[PDB]
RNA sequence: GCUAAACCUAGCCCCAAACCCACUCCACCUUACUACCAGACAACCUUAGCCAAACCAUUUACCCAAAUAAAGUAUAGGCGAUAG
RNA sequence: CUAAGAACAGCUAAAAGAGCACACCCGUCUAUGUAGCAAAAUAGUGGGAAGAUUUAUAGGUAGAGGCGACAAACCUACCGAGC
RNA sequence: CUGCGUCAGAUUAAAACACUGAACUGACAAUUAACAGCCCAAUAUCUACAAUCAACCAACAAGUCAUUAUUACCCUCACUGUCA
RNA sequence: CAUCACCUCUAGCAUCACCAGUAUUAGAGGCACCGCCUGCUGGCUCCACGAGGGUUCAGCUGUCUCUUACUUUUAACCAGUG
């Protein structure tokens, strides 16, 4: 999620969950020619490939 | 003899300590309670702190006479 | 002749200023010696996504509605829904003490608690 | 400014430490000292200036073999690397010095005089009168300051209740406690002062750069003005 | 435009709203009042009028104290009121001479005392100034707690005199516990300088300690509504018992 | 003490009212520096023998570098204040009868 | 007859009155607007000068808490300019 | 000035603040230009070009001063005292 | 810091031109990490012998590159730069 | 101007410049190598070197006697901008 802060990570802790995430794709067209399988997105800058 | 290292770049001596400090029966009003520094207030002893869980990127060994395999006799290596 | 009037950016600035700053994506590890980066799993964030068969909610909702008032929720309304009836049953039984607050569902520490309220430790 | 010194280190060592040039400015950043910068890059061989040192496990007299003499950027004379038992550690060396020689260092004072070897450590109280010497120190335990220069050598010019009467190589007399320890001979490099730069090239490999331009009619005693007395005031200067 | 209060007015406007407000009656007296220091710099008329030498007439008369200068490191001592003097000199004392600054500063010295009522001794810097008081005084302890705030002008001389007025109230057995006699005699020395704990605990603070004082007794932790609502509900369940 | 006076008349302010300073109201001319200023003798009264008194309770006085320094840190005096005098009055007539 | 020329509001000025503002989420003293590791760095110190004195060198007005009046008076001042 | 880097063909010579001579740095003479391409350039001719050289990067010294192989040079295109 | 890619434009001055006119306006599109940047548990303890084909030889201006002992530790490829 | 070389003056010492140095050193200066001569500091000679300032042999050439021809830019005219 965007906008929020995470909360903090030491060894041993639990695992990080979202329930509700406020990430927003949207799928849109190459201008240029790609492959078969690869499809492009618009992505939030927050957004990690993770 | 001659002392290797200047004292411009070993570290440097803590402030003397706040006069309110030398009177018994008087607790200093420090800084401590506003969580940041400010001039016109006393500076807090803080204790020693521990972490409290055994980290592997900020680990610090024990003093080497407390190493287990400690021996007053010397080995060379 | 540079511009002081424009957003600084990652773009901008020699390779140690350009790879230093990010684009505000939260940190999922840390680098190691020899510039290797170990990637932690739990601070990856997971997604909880319900199963969504046999959901009878749908994103709209028809014109053919009552226009009911709108009713905030307060911390008063949601004690007298929730803890209240407890209490009252209790009450008329005559087996009340402030002992068993824990009881009724007051929580006295948030500590050792996975989801904390303040200073709460859950994502939205 | 943020200056901060390199002689940071405070454990002796005879690796080579590399230190910054300061180019004659001080902790402020403004020029201190003029004439001084660049040249070519030296490393820092840290010298042992307290000869009668002994070692943690070991008390009393000690001797150490010279392992090589070699020269040293940072001062006129040359350095020797010893061996005393199990460690190493640079010193100035003297005028007759090779590889494979033994010093002997001691802080004895015996009831006579002792024949007094070239590099040896003794004490000033068991040293002949008149004997050269170098690397003298003010009192025990503070460490050789004077006549460290290459060729350089002291006068043991007398001895009485427990002082002795150093003759520096400016030509001036100091006393100090015979328990002081020297260094008997000269100091390497004897031969120093008659090298001849040859060109204005090397003394910028040197770290010295040139003196200002401006003609300076200051001087010792031409800056300096000695006012004339009012008597005298009429007779200073005469038309001819 | 102009404001609604003088701009003198603000830093007293500002202690009717805030925290400020929230103070002890008896310390916003402290701050407030503008007690004049006992001169030290300069010698004091000594009447309020005098008779003018050239005119021959009854003219009034004022002090006008000397402004003083008072260095950080003089709040770790008792320089006994004194302090530097920044002016003006004119050369050879005279007046068609030109003018020229002048600095004059007190003669400080690194003596030791010892209170009878903290039972500890300091290594304090003090003028001669301060050691003459003390002996008029006939003693330390008295000295700081006869001098005024405005006339100690020192941060350190204002906490002893916190720190002596605290034993003295609070009868604290601390001072020579196995001679309680001694600890007794003591505080029947000092009887004239009674104070109660409640005011002898704001005696010195600063404007910005009070306030860092007083915070502290006003924080805690909000109180959770649960506990407040079960209060409300069961005292309405305790009088709807009473109706039936 | 540095006592310092100004060259300059300060005009009078009223009553209730604070004095107008002027630049020239900074400059100030040396009246006196009591450090200069002839010695004056603490009085005291002895606790212990010494050697210029021997008596206990009976009053002395000497220079201040010897009372600050000496009598007073080790005991052997106290401050001649009017009650001590009183105390040590009621002991002298103990000794009397 | 082209270029142009005309317009009336926007708002502002001076008073009175009354003592003003700053937490929606996120980021912001490091290279500000940068989620996430051993610091110890800490604030306070006369204004000067131009200018006037037909130069300039002592000096030269600068709200200090009630309008008016006492009064530009007593005083101060290269007893000058001026200050009060 | 400090830190840590980079550059210097070929030839004659020799372990050279050597010679010739590119890159490069500098700017001797002449001409063009003079609101110009340019608030100092262009073309040709020149000095240096393994060194007291040239140069990229970061840091330091700030105006009662700094820095200066003294030209009263330079310190952001008016420096006998920056803006 | 999008600044001759595509498309359209009542378009229409880049020191001339311009319909496709285009180094103008609007919209749309785009530069994908392997390269580069962003590194490292603690405490002690180690590091005399240049470089120049480094072998000759010959130097001074003396130089641009090294660890071990014990303790802790076995999770994994994120982020940012990429156009003209 | 700086410059090796020479000369004068100052300084007997350490934990931020000088310096992690110690009078064969450091700083402040004069002069400008060397060689010869001199006093108790001064004057000549000389190797190379110089976009320094003069002079000169020979050659060279439109520098000139005495200018001329051609090409290019400019030029003038036409169109655009201005
Ligand atoms: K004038
Ligand atoms: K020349
Ligand atoms: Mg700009
Ligand atoms: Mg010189
Ligand atoms: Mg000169
Ligand atoms: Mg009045
Ligand atoms: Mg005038
Ligand atoms: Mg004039
Ligand atoms: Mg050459
Ligand atoms: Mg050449
Ligand atoms: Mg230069
Ligand atoms: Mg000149
Ligand atoms: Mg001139
Ligand atoms: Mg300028
Ligand atoms: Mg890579
Ligand atoms: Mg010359
Ligand atoms: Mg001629
Ligand atoms: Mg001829
Ligand atoms: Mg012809
Ligand atoms: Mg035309």
């Amino acid at each position: 999620a965007r906008n929020v802060v995470y909360p903090l990570y030491r060894l041993g802790g639990p695992q990080l969950r979202v329930f509700r995430t406020n990430f927003f794709i949207q799928l849109v067209r190459p201008g240029v020619a790609q492959p078969e399988d690869t499809v492009q997105f618009r992505i939030p800058m927050e957004m990690t490939r993770v | 003899a001659y002392e290797w290292g200047v004292r411009s770049t070993r570290k440097s001596e803590p402030p003397p300590l706040d006069r309110v400090y030398e009177i018994p029966g008087l607790e200093p009003i420090t800084f401590a309670g506003k969580m940041h520094f400010v001039p016109w207030l006393a500076r807090p002893i803080f204790p020693p702190w521990d972490r409290g869980y055994k980290d592997p990127r900020f680990y610090r060994s024990p003093p080497l006479h407390e190493h287990p395999l400690y021996k007053d006799q010397a080995c060379y290596i | 002749g540079a511009d002081r009037m424009s957003k600084w950016t990652s773009k901008r600035g020699p390779r140690s200023f350009r790879g230093r700053k990010g684009r505000g994506a939260k940190g999922i590890g840390f680098l190691t010696s020899g510039w290797r980066f170990v990637q932690i799993k739990e601070m990856v964030p997971e997604f909880v996504v319900p199963d969504l068969t046999g959901f009878k909610l749908k994103p709209y909702v028809s014109y053919l509605a009552p226009e009911s008032e709108e009713t905030p929720l307060t911390a008063a309304q949601l004690f007298s829904e929730a803890v209240a009836p407890a209490i009252e049953k209790d009450f008329k039984d005559g087996t009340f003490d402030p002992d068993n607050l824990e009881k009724y569902g007051f929580e006295p520490t948030q500590e050792g608690k996975l989801f904390q309220l303040y200073p709460r430790n859950f994502l939205r | 400014a943020n200056f901060v010194s390199w002689k940071s280190r405070t454990k002796y060592t005879i690796t080579p430490v590399k230190m910054r040039k300061s180019g004659g400015r001080d902790h402020t950043g403004r020029i201190r000292v003029h004439g001084i910068g660049g040249g070519h890059k030296q490393r820092y061989r840290m010298i042992d200036f307290l000869r009668f040192r002994p070692e943690e496990t070991k008390s009393g007299p000690f001797e150490e073999k010279v392992i090589q003499v070699r020269y040293d950027p940072c001062r006129s004379a040359d350095i020797a690397l010893v061996a005393g038992g199990s460690r190493k550690r640079w010193i100035i060396a003297t005028e007759n010095m090779q590889a494979g020689d033994t010093i002997l260092n001691s802080n004895h004072i015996g009831r006579m005089a002792v024949a007094a070897r070239e590099g040896d450590a003794h004490p000033l109280g068991a040293l002949p009168v008149g004997t050269l010497i170098n690397n003298v120190e003010s009192e025990p335990g503070r460490g050789a300051q004077y006549i460290r220069a290459a060729g350089t050598c002291g006068v043991l010019l007398r001895k009485v209740n427990g002082t002795a009467i150093i003759q520096l190589p400016s030509k001036r007399q100091m006393q100090v406690l015979e328990t002081c320890v020297a260094t008997v001979g000269r100091v390497s490099n004897v031969d120093h002062n008659k090298r001849v730069i040859g060109k204005a090239g090397r003394n910028r490999w040197l770290g010295k750069r040139p003196n200002s331009g401006r003609w300076h009619r200051k001087g010792g005693w031409a800056g300096r003005k000695i006012r004339p007395l009012p008597p005298m005031k009429s007779y200073v200067k005469l038309p001819s | 435009p102009l404001h609604k209060y003088p701009v003198w007015l603000w830093k007293r406007l500002q202690l009717r709203e805030g925290i400020c407000s929230r103070l002890p009656g008896h310390y916003l007296r402290s701050l407030e009042e503008e007690r004049t220091p006992t001169p030290v710099h300069y010698r004091p008329h000594g009447a309020k009028f005098k008779i003018n030498p050239k005119n021959g007439q009854r003219e009034r008369v004022e002090d006008v104290p000397i402004p003083i200068y008072f260095p950080p490191e003089s709040q770790r001592g008792l320089w006994g009121g004194e302090g530097w003097i920044l002016g003006q000199i004119y050369a050879n004392n005279d007046k068609l001479s030109k003018r020229l600054k002048k600095v004059w500063k007190p003669q400080l010295f690194e003596r030791e005392f010892y209170s009878e009522i903290l039972d500890k001794k300091f290594t304090v810097t003090v003028t001669m100034r301060t050691l003459d008081l003390i002996d008029e005084a006939y003693g330390l302890d008295f000295y700081i707690l006869k001098t005024p705030k405005e006339d100690l002008c020192s941060k350190f001389g204002m906490d002893l005199k916190r720190g002596m007025l605290l034993r003295l109230a609070r009868q604290d057995p601390q001072l020579h516990p196995e001679d309680p006699e001694r600890r007794a005699a003591i505080y029947d020395k000092y009887k004239e300088f009674a104070i109660p704990e409640e005011e002898a605990e704001w005696v010195g603070l600063t404007l910005e300690e009070a306030i860092e004082k007083q915070r502290l007794l006003e924080e805690k932790d909000p109180v959770p509504l649960f506990k407040i609502y079960v209060a409300e509900l069961i005292q309405q369940l305790q009088q709807q018992a009473l109706s039936e | 003490t540095v006592i310092v006076e100004r060259w300059w008349k300060v005009p009078l302010a009223g009553e209730g009212r604070k004095p107008r300073l002027h630049r020239r109201h900074r400059v100030y001319k040396l009246v006196e520096d009591t450090k200069h200023r002839p010695k004056e003798n603490l009085e005291l009264i002895l606790t212990q023998s010494v050697e210029n008194v021997g008596v206990r309770g009976d009053l002395v006085s000497v220079k201040k570098s010897l009372g600050r320094n000496r009598l007073l840190p080790q005991g052997l005096a106290v401050y001649a204040s009017p009650e001590n005098k009183k105390l040590f009055e009621e002991e002298k007539l103990l000794r009397q009868e």
